[PDB]
RNA sequence: AAAUCUACGGAUCUACGAAGGAACGCCAAAAGCGAAGGCAGCUCUCUGGGUCUCUACCGACGCUGGUGUGCGAAAGCAUGGGGAGCGAACGGGAUUAGAUACCCUGGUAGUCCAUGCCGUAAACGAUGAGUGUUCGCCCUUGGUCUAUUCUGAUCUGGGGCUCAGCUAACGCGUUAAACACUCCGCCUGGGGAGUACGGUCGCAAGACCAAAACUCAAAGGAAUUGACGGGGGCCUGCACAAGCGGUGGAGC
């Protein structure tokens, strides 16, 4: 593993493995299943499909990870 | 204008299986439904948690059409209460198309409980 | 004792148990 | 662990229901259900790192206290 | 918190006590730890027993997953008064 | 991934009831007790040991200990019961080149109780029992004294860190692998070998004591530098992913 010394915090250790639409995608594949594959009469979840992308072209890679840098420091002084 | 009986909506959540059973105050079984009963599901693999809001999904549905409106949710199974909560929330769901309509669920309980050191499980799997 | 040296013991007893129970059948 | 719903938001009663499911200590036990046997000899062993790992955590956050209570208070 | 001591403990602990001794159970019906009371371990050993007894003797629940909770001087029974709800909402 | 198995004679699921066997969740653990093996639901009976206090008694009555005697996980053996769950052997279904195995499904002996036998374990702290001395710090089990409301002191066992000191190194460190001593057991290069022969013990399985011929010049312990891992972390490559055109087919 990682080598073991003074303070180190995980910039995965949190929810962040999750690529987002996952839920929206699955309930827009069981208007299908329900509806037998025809687009029809739940263009609301095609709305949802759509402004999740969106979303997704509105966020961007993002996390905090200049902790250690702090918790080095502080710890040295 | 308090009621009484309420109907029980018992959801068993076990490792390869989920079991939703409709009953009365009284224990008799409506309707129910497994995770290999579903029309579209076709083999392979059970136990993850499609299955189990998918069932959920279904026995709302079904729910639904019979015009019941007031529920009680018995939930038991060895699991994280994540997988407990996104049930419950795939039956409301199932009774309400778009999380509009009003919610049947008056009550929800854990009905979970530990051997106090009963039988002996099996061996371990070397695999 | 390690292992390695274990294991000489451990097949020489396992040799020796199974010429017992054939020759001692008589 | 029962808990009623009031005006129909199920949100507020599942947040109730874990949290009242975290706080009496049945997540722990519901967690540590096992799935087949061990023995007493592996028992030990689990304890043993379990007891490892509790050591670490301990030092780890004596360590981060210590320095965020030097700088917090007027230091 | 509720302010226990070692003393008080060792002077009411007694498993006719019920009332001072659901102090130390959770509403899944399993015992206290040590560590958020702050008494000593012949304390915590005396009201592990105590509840133990009462347990066996029938005042006290042994779990309450799938029961009610437990307080004390009312019934255990599951009548049809524990899912009282509303229908003038709808 | 499946199949065997089980289910329309109505299974799984849901509520109530009945039977029977084994183990005692939370407390709960670097806690406690025991010479060691070991000992976990609760109430009573009988009993072994231990700790603290005393301006109490007695007066070296002590330590170790060959030959001997007792206790001694588990499996196993004999007689009689019990049998839920698990499960050697064995039947079947898969996997594979084969699979007498790993995986799945049934399941006998056994695991449990009463009375006896055997007497072995990585029975490990891989550290025999005992006595005296050696700088401290932080926790904790059970007491006692003093308190000045929150603490100090002194015994008793259990743990963490360390000055010295010791150690081939790793490490030990007031519960020593430190500074010394008393008594017991054991070792004298590797293989052959805990093997052969003999005696004692056991209903058996086997246990205890325990060689030689022959053969080799090494067999080893700890750590270092590389390499390797169907071990891990962080990266990265027309290697893959997304496309486009070829080669293997024809003739030259
Ligand atoms: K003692
Ligand atoms: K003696
Ligand atoms: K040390
Ligand atoms: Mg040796
Ligand atoms: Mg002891
Ligand atoms: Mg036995
Ligand atoms: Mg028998
Ligand atoms: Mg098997
Ligand atoms: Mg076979
Ligand atoms: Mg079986
Ligand atoms: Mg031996
Ligand atoms: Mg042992
Ligand atoms: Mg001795
Ligand atoms: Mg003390
Ligand atoms: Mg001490
Ligand atoms: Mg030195
Ligand atoms: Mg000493
Ligand atoms: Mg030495
Ligand atoms: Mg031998
Ligand atoms: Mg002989
Ligand atoms: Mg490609
Ligand atoms: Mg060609």
């Amino acid at each position: 593993g990682r080598k073991a010394g003074n303070l180190y915090i995980n910039p995965k250790k949190l929810g962040n493995l999750a690529k987002p639409c996952m839920k929206e995608m699955v309930s827009f594949l069981n208007c299908m299943a329900l509806n037998n594959i025809k687009d029809d009469k739940c263009e609301k979840q095609k709305q949802l499909l759509s402004v999740c992308m969106q979303g997704q072209s509105d966020h961007k890679n993002k996390s905090w990870g200049n902790i250690n840098y702090h918790l080095q420091r502080l710890t040295r002084g | 204008n308090l009621e009484t009986n309420a109907d029980i909506i018992h959801i068993k959540l076990l490792r390869n299986n989920t079991f939703v059973t409709v009953t009365d105050s009284k224990g008799n079984v409506k309707c129910k439904a497994t995770s290999g009963s579903l029309p579209d599901l076709k083999g392979g693999r059970k136990m993850t948690s499609y299955t189990a809001d998918a069932t959920a999904e279904n026995i709302g549905r079904r729910v639904k059409a019979m015009g019941l409106k007031s529920v009680v949710v018995k939930v038991n199974g060895f699991t994280h209460f994540k997988k407990k909560r996104n049930a419950i929330v795939a039956f409301r769901s199932g009774y309400s198309n778009s999380r509009n309509d009003q919610n049947p669920i008056v009550y929800i309980e854990d009905t979970t409980r530990k051997a106090h050191n009963g039988c002996r499980l099996p061996r371990k799997r070397r695999v | 004792d390690s292992v390695k040296k274990k294991r000489k013991k451990k097949m020489n007893k396992h040799k020796y148990r199974k010429l017992r129970k054939k020759q001692g059948r008589k | 662990i029962r808990v009623k719903v009031f005006s129909g938001d199920l949100d507020k009663a599942l947040t109730i229901l874990q949290r009242k499911m975290q706080s009496s200590g049945m997540e722990r036990l519901i967690k540590a259900q096992q799935t087949h046997h061990i023995k007493n000899s592996e028992k030990k062993v689990l304890a043993r790192k379990n007891l490892e790992r509790k050591i670490k955590s301990i030092d780890f956050a004596r360590k981060l206290q210590s320095i965020l209570i030097k700088k917090v208070r007027g230091l | 918190k509720a302010e226990i001591t070692t003393e008080e403990v060792l002077k009411k602990a007694d498993f006719r006590n019920v009332r001072f001794l659901a102090q130390f159970i959770t509403e899944a019906g399993i015992l206290v730890k040590r560590k958020q009371t702050g008494i000593s371990a012949k304390a915590q050993r005396k009201i592990a027993r105590e509840i133990k007894t009462a347990r066996a003797f029938g005042l006290m629940p042994f779990t309450t997953m799938g029961t009610k909770a437990f307080t004390f001087g009312k019934t255990m029974e599951n009548r049809d008064q524990d899912f009282e709800y509303e229908v003038i909402d709808d």
